[PDB]
């Protein structure tokens, strides 16, 4: 789904954020985005 | 036929590596990497009549083949190491890559 | 029609190869009505009627979106509302959803959301992303591919390559008096026992007469009675 | 290499019940080639 | 044809790819690529379980995970959606690195019965990466053995995209005609070592 | 050591894939004969050539007969060899029919035959499976130790 | 046999144009496959019927096919006129490799005389390419008994 | 595996020669599949076609051709050094993008180089092979469904030789074909000078073999040497097979091994188990170019008699035979049976 | 018509070329820049390269979660094995001249997640705290010599203008 | 005999079988086994050794048939 996290090219992940916010942020890499 | 669809590509890169040759005459820390034929049985990069590049690197050995072949979706930089010391200096990034091959 | 036609008949095999069933129509001319039961009998897959599916985020929503092409309903002459799709999402027990979460948005658009041993938010809407566009919305849920063709008269019939038989008699545009079939041992379930005997009588002397040789009629009415 | 047994011979192709009970071997027989002859009668 | 890859097409039990390899020292090993319910796996006669491929190429150092989509599928095709289920099995176990990707295999191997009394439990996957796919061997990089799995895996995805691409194992080029003098030699070295170990 | 004579039963062949068993043994009087009195050796019925489609024996017999009168052996190869139209020229100079289709009297009654004959030398090789070591009979003999069967 | 060849020629060249008759039966690129076998089975029976009215009496493959003794009107036709196209289990000699049958024939050339059909008689002879295509159905005549 | 050896059958001369060239398969338990039972079209000149037994062993036994050499492996190391001279890249450098865009050399199924524009790479390598710097048993099979070319050096695979044709004129050079018959130009020098080369089954993909010199095109390579070399030595004794039906060839090739005639020159000296002879053998009238290469004519099997095809007395209904008492009395094929029997004097413990 | 002569001036100097799998050549028909090397690392006899990199702050950094588990901040190292090959010579192009240098090795730098590793080294250790009580050769021999040897901090600098002079003076 | 390359390409097919026979497969395979491969076996099982009396050894240096 073209979910490439730059500087690692690994993956993205839909993370249940603060107040249930649906921010996308992958594991094994310090990166976040709405 | 389809086997003639690349001798024009062999013309379409001699004119597209000479343009890159001419822009980089200003020696602005540009690099180009290319492979030499080892196992020999110095020269001169020259153009023949109407777009034809070749070298003569040996005393007799003639090499006609020059073709810029890759697609380059990355970065490279050259750096020189010296005797495992305070010797980490970055030279520069490489723009193009060609190959040298003999005729048979 | 040869040796691997005789073998499964005397075996009474549950898995028969190419189970075509025969259904005669009501009309004789097309009149946009000889193929309208073919829409009523075929397993209508929604991936033909859907056009564009994607996941829409504002800030806090996780819902897939589906939009249909109403011109397809005009094209292949099938008859259905919009609400019966929204029924058929929760009518599939393979996808594990809650029964009533479905909201209709306008005419062509339709969307469904889900929400919560963790991180299933990303997983379930990615699992269902391809596991939604593979469900039946209308038609018989057993058969594979119905084929309409023409006989040597102006009357035409419909050939259905499926295993369900009783609901073929239950649907409209067809009579429940002349609908022959294959796979004898499901006629034993549907039409008593005396139909399944005459089904065995009819099949063998059909699949032998088209090889040229003909033994007797009478050598088969003993074979039907010794099995039944 | 697997050893024979009682059940290991009552079943199978022509172990028992097919080459010993159903189809036996007979006495007073022959097995030769054939050649045609028109000049004698049928039967 | 020993020491080559062959593709197969089976109707109802999914489809499998085989590659048999045998060098002259104890080796008789064939490798399988199974496609269970839309997910690719690798089973071998030394591993007790099946392993999805997104681990074993990260165990060879290639871990950037956008290389892996670009090697298997390339670009601008339907292959990326076909491969789209395979990538998340790496995400479930949460390995994401070259270090953890080895011992996942070696925790599920039942082989060699501790012949060496000094195990490392991290070194026993370097040799598990050595007794596999015995066409090529490795020294330190695990480079060519990685992509050789991927080139094997590109065939099996193309098999599911259309079944016409599968070739039969009765094409004459897939047959190695093996003669007598190069066959009596196989019995000779087996029997010649049976001589002198009885002589010692 | 023993030898034997080819009496009836013995399986013959034709080198173009025709199994064949000797039916009977006639004498020489009953055999037919051409104008020169040449008596043929083996008889086969014409009823094989439409079914078996063996064109090769139909053209080998022409290729054989013209070679004998010319005294020269002829080559039959695959995908080539000696042709037909140059071979018919040879034996028509010798005086026979232009495609070997001769005519000959009957040995049993004397007169001509209403149809024409087809004639020549063909190469009949004997096979194995002679009948002197296949005829056997067991009237009442030895029985098996476990089953009391033959 | 050239009449059926150039009728095939206008039927094979409709790949750049993209003609598809769409017979009932969901063709999907077999209209230039399932029809040529129909017209090749026209020339195979027509020429065998020319012989019967144009052969003299007292002819031995004729006089034992006029009876029901042994033979047919098709068996003599393969001996004198044309042997037809070899079929393989309902297939007109499928391709061997690289979308073709032989190294003697050009790439992806979907003509008969190159896939299945052999035009010359048993009396005339067989060419080294067409000798192999007869030697596939002759293998099938021995396998199917097993 | 069992039964890897067999007693050679001394029924005929060629029966002891036909068993020297035969193939015993692996019986991979594909008894339901007619794939291996059938015949594939990638067999023309690779191995024989019209000699295959029937009955139980119906299609798992096959037989070599008349012109056939088996390859042998040489080495895979120096050719990997040779392609780097030809301007191919290395495996540890390329991106993931370029390898699917370009083609790729495969060494025994393994990529090493990721070559671009293969036609300059492959045709120079033929010119390296025909000159004879690299050994000649290498194939440059090059498909186009996937994006790759193949290099093969594994050895032990089928191949046959055919002559090289460059363009609309061949490399025949009939003065060389005259210089062969002088006696100093053998067949090994044809591949040394560059006038013949071996092709496996995989190189016959890329080839466009011609039949005859009257069939040469300016787009036509590799003229075929001799078209009737497609039949085995036990199949070659059929005269004019191209007129004959193909199912009536396997019926003879299964019987040709059962023909009686001579055996050998020392046949009155050897003591074998059950060995027949013919008293008066004769060479056949219509020979073959095949049978004079195996010297079948020097000790033949069977004799040629004078046939008169006709119905007679009803004693030949379907393919029976009728012959005369005189010709047997003149000695028409009086066969002779020789049979061994043996016993061993044995010493006991006392 | 014209000829441009080339000569080889290279000995005693081994230069390695790095490959960045993440960083492409261009960004929207514009060539990007190389990331700034914070620190460097080399291990002889095992030939590794651990280039440390800085990733940017607050905007896309996700600081609060990053320091929690693995406690490693602003450092992203990437591993690459130095692989040699024949041929493959580097060259700078002078006006009407070009001089050559032989390339010793070429590395392919792959992202080496060390902070996830180091957090999971300790996770092996802290699980062992609570209970607390109750011949190889070939390729795996090359791993037991690669983990334990001397590390050398390379002083990352930008130079080579001296090295540009050194090639021209050699004939 | 005005020889041509039209129908006399056959006359090298005996020139193949003369110098290079018809039992090529069994001759050339076994004869390679006798010369080359027999040296390659004893070089793979050279230097028999025992643990008791460690200064004892016996080595296979060559092979002749
Ligand atoms: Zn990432």
């Amino acid at each position: 789904m073209l979910s490439f996290c730059p500087s690692c090219n690994n993956m993205l992940l839909i993370t249940s954020g603060d107040s249930g916010v649906y921010t996308l942020a992958c594991r094994s890499c310090p990166y976040e985005f709405p | 036929k389809e086997a003639a669809a690349e001798l024009e590509l062999l013309n379409a890169d001699h004119q597209h590596i000479l343009r890159k040759l001419k822009k980089m005459n200003n020696k602005p820390e540009r690099f180009m990497v290319f492979q030499l034929p080892t196992r020999l049985p110095v020269g001169s990069i020259r153009v023949h009549k109407s777009g034809k590049l070749s070298v003569k690197i040996g005393n007799v050995v003639m090499d006609i083949g020059k073709g810029a072949e890759t697609t380059f979706l990355q970065d490279v930089i050259a750096l020189s190491i010296a005797d495992d010391a305070s010797s980490a200096e970055l030279l520069g990034r490489v723009d193009g890559k060609i190959v040298v091959t003999p005729q048979i | 029609l040869g040796v691997p036609r005789i073998k499964e008949i005397i075996n009474a095999s549950k898995v028969i190869s190419t189970p075509i069933i025969n259904a005669v129509l009501v009309n004789d001319n097309d009149e946009r009505a000889a193929r309208v039961v073919k829409g009523r009998v075929e397993k209508t897959l929604l991936s033909d009627v859907a056009f564009y599916v994607q996941d829409v985020y504002k800030d806090n929503l996780s819902f897939i979106q589906v939009r249909i092409d109403l011109g397809t309903i005009d094209k292949l002459q099938l008859e259905l509302t919009i609400e019966d799709i929204a029924v058929a999402i929760t009518r599939a027990s393979k996808l594990k959803i809650q029964a009533s979460d479905v909201n209709i948005i306008g005419k062509d658009r339709i969307a469904i959301n889900v929400f919560p041993s963790e991180n299933d938010v990303f997983y379930r809407m990615q699992q269902l992303r391809r596991a939604l566009p593979d469900v039946v919305v209308k038609g018989l849920p057993d058969i594979s591919r119905a084929v309409i063709n023409i006989r040597d008269d102006g009357k035409r019939e419909l050939l259905v390559e499926g295993y369900g038989l009783r609901d073929v008699m239950c649907t409209d545009g067809v009579i429940g008096s002349r609908t022959t079939t294959n796979h004898v041992l499901e006629v034993f379930s549907v039409l008593g026992i005396e139909a399944a005997r005459y089904s065995i009588i009819r099949e063998i002397n059909y699949t032998m007469s088209n090889h040229g040789m003909s033994v007797d009629p009478r050598h088969i009415q003993l074979l039907g009675d010794v099995m039944t | 290499k697997p050893i024979r047994g009682f059940c290991q011979r009552l079943k199978g192709k022509q172990g028992r019940f097919r080459g010993n009970l159903s189809g036996k071997r007979v006495d007073f027989s022959g097995r030769t080639v054939i050649s045609p002859d028109p000049n004698l009668s049928i039967d | 044809s020993k020491n080559r890859i062959i593709v197969e097409a089976d109707e109802k039990k999914g489809i499998v790819q085989a590659s048999v390899t045998s060098s002259t020292h104890e080796r008789k090993s064939k490798t399988y690529v199974i496609t269970k319910n839309g997910k690719i796996y690798l089973k071998h006669n030394s591993i007790a379980e099946e392993i999805p491929i997104a681990i074993v190429l990260k165990a060879c150092g290639i871990l950037s995970d956008l290389e892996i989509m670009q090697l298997v599928c390339g670009n601008d095709s339907s292959y990326q959606d076909i491969f789209a289920v395979n990538l998340e099995e790496s995400s479930k176990l949460d390995i994401y690195t070259q270090q953890q990707a080895l011992e996942y295999i070696g925790a599920k191997v039942k082989t060699m019965r501790r012949q060496k009394l000094t195990i490392l439990q991290e070194g026993i996957e370097a040799i598990a990466t050595t007794v596999i796919a015995h066409l090529t061997v490795e020294a330190l990089d695990f480079r060519e053995k990685a992509l050789y799995i991927a080139m094997m895996t590109r065939r099996v995805v193309m098999a599911m995209y259309n079944p016409k691409m599968i070739d039969d194992r009765d094409y004459v080029g897939n047959k190695r005609l093996e003669l007598a003098g190069q066959l009596i030699s196989l019995l000779f070295e087996d029997l010649f070592k049976k001589f002198n170990n009885d002589f010692k | 050591r023993q030898n034997r004579r080819p009496e009836l039963g013995d399986k013959f062949s034709s080198r173009h894939g025709q199994k064949g068993v000797c039916g009977i043994i006639v004498k020489q009087e009953d055999m037919p004969f051409n104008d020169q009195g040449i008596v043929p050796d083996i008889i086969m019925n014409p009823h094989g050539f439409p079914s078996r489609m063996t064109v090769g024996k139909m053209i080998e017999l022409i290729s054989g007969k013209a070679g004998v009168l010319n005294g020269t052996l002829e080559y039959g190869t695959c995908f080539g060899g000696s042709k037909l139209e140059d071979m018919s020229k040879i034996l028509v100079d010798q005086g026979f029919n232009y495609s070997g289709k001769d005519m000959l009297y009957s040995g049993i009654t004397g007169e001509c035959l209403q149809a024409y004959i087809f004639f020549g030398p063909i190469y009949y090789q004997k096979l194995k499976h002679m009948v002197l070591d296949k005829m056997h009979a067991r009237a009442r003999g030895p029985r098996a130790v476990l089953t009391r069967q033959p | 046999v050239e009449i059926a060849y150039h009728k095939c020629d206008e039927l094979i060249t409709l790949f750049n144009k993209g003609e598809l008759e769409t017979q009932p039966g969901c063709n999907e690129e077999q209209t230039l496959e399932a029809k040529i076998g129909g017209l090749l089975s026209k020339v195979r029976e027509e020429v065998g019927d020319v012989c019967i009215n144009e052969l003299d009496n007292w002819n031995a493959p004729l006089i034992m096919a006029t009876c029901g003794s042994k033979g047919s009107t098709l068996n003599v036709s393969q001996m004198v006129a044309v042997v037809g196209q070899q079929i393989i289990s309902g297939n007109r000699v499928p391709d061997g490799f690289q979308d073709r049958s032989l190294p003697h024939f050009p790439k992806n050339s979907k003509t008969p005389q190159s896939k299945g059909f052999v035009r010359n008689s048993f009396f005339s002879g067989l060419s080294p390419p067409e000798f192999l295509f007869h030697a596939i159905s002759g293998r099938e005549g021995l396998v199917d008994t097993a | 595996r069992a039964g890897v050896t067999h007693v050679l059958s001394r029924l005929s001369y060629i029966s002891a020669l036909g068993m020297m060239t035969r193939i015993s398969s692996q019986f991979e338990k594909s008894r339901k599949v007619s794939g291996p039972r059938a015949l594939q079209p990638s067999q023309f000149g690779m191995l024989c076609t019209a000699d295959t037994p029937e009955g139980e062993a119906c299609g798992l036994v096959k037989n070599l051709a008349l012109m056939t050499h088996i390859t042998t492996d040489d080495e895979e190391e120096p050719i990997k050094k040779l392609c780097y001279v030809l301007g191919v890249e290395d495996i540890t450098l390329i991106d993931s993008a370029s390898l699917h865009l370009n083609y790729g050399v495969y060494l025994n199924g393994t990529l090493i180089g990721s070559i671009r524009f293969p036609t300059k790479f492959v045709t120079q390598f033929r010119h390296l092979r025909r000159t004879g710097k690299v050994s000649e048993f290498i194939s440059i099979y090059s498909n186009s469904h996937q994006m790759a070319v193949h290099i093969a050096t594994d050895g032990g695979r089928i191949c046959r030789p055919l002559i090289i044709v460059s363009d609309g004129q061949s490399r025949v050079k009939d003065i060389h074909l005259r210089k062969l018959l002088d006696g100093e130009l053998d067949f090994d020098d044809f591949l040394k000078l560059g006038l013949v080369e071996y092709l496996d089954v995989n190189e016959e993909n890329d080839s466009y073999i011609a039949l005859y010199e009257k069939d040469i095109v300016p787009s036509m390579t590799h003229l075929e040497i001799e078209p009737f070399t497609i039949l085995g030595a036990v199949a070659g004794l059929i005269p004019y097979p191209h007129h004959n039906q193909s199912p009536r060839n396997t019926y003879q090739c299964a019987m040709g091994k059962q023909a009686i005639g001579a055996i050998a020159y020392n046949q009155f000296k050897r003591i074998d188990t059950l060995l027949y002879l013919m008293t008066y053998p004769q060479q056949p009238m219509v020979k073959t170019k095949t049978i004079e290469l195996i010297d079948y004519d020097k000790l033949p099997a069977g004799q040629n008699a004078t046939v008169a095809v006709m119905s007679y007395s009803g004693y030949d209904i379907e393919d029976a035979l009728v012959l005369n008492k005189s010709s047997i009395d003149r000695g028409f094929g009086r066969c002779e049976t020789r049979r061994k029997t043996t016993t061993v004097l044995k010493r006991y413990a006392n | 018509i014209e000829e441009f002569p080339l000569k080889i001036s290279g000995e005693e100097e081994s230069l390695h070329v790095f490959q960045y799998a993440n960083r492409p050549r261009l960004v929207g028909r514009k060539p990007a820049e190389h990331p700034f090397i914070s620190a460097a690392r080399y291990k002889p006899k095992s030939h590794l390269w651990e280039i440390d990199i800085p990733l940017d702050e607050q905007a896309f950094y996700n600081k609060d979660k990053a320091e929690s588990e693995w406690n490693g901040v602003n450092v992203q190292t990437l591993k690459g094995v130095g692989v040699e090959n024949n041929g493959q010579y580097a060259a700078f192009v002078k006006d009407m001249q070009v001089y050559l240098v032989p390339i010793e090795r070429v590395a392919q730098l792959k992202p080496f997640f060390k902070y996830i590793d180091d957090a999971n080294v300790t996770r092996k250790q802290e699980d062992a705290r609570r209970p607390p009580n109750p011949r190889l050769t070939g390729s795996l021999l090359a791993h037991k010599v690669a983990d334990e040897e001397a590390n050398i901090e390379l002083t990352w600098a930008e130079g080579t203008f001296e090295q540009f002079k050194d090639t021209i003076v050699k004939e | 005999d005005e020889i041509n390359t039209a129908q006399d390409k056959w006359h090298l097919l005996p020139a193949f079988l003369k110098v290079k026979g018809l039992v090529k497969q069994h001759l050339d395979s076994f004869n390679y086994f006798v010369d080359t491969d027999l040296k390659k076996i004893i070089k793979a099982n050279q230097l028999i050794l025992s643990d008791v009396d460690p200064e004892f050894y016996l080595k296979y240096v060559d092979i002749r048939v």
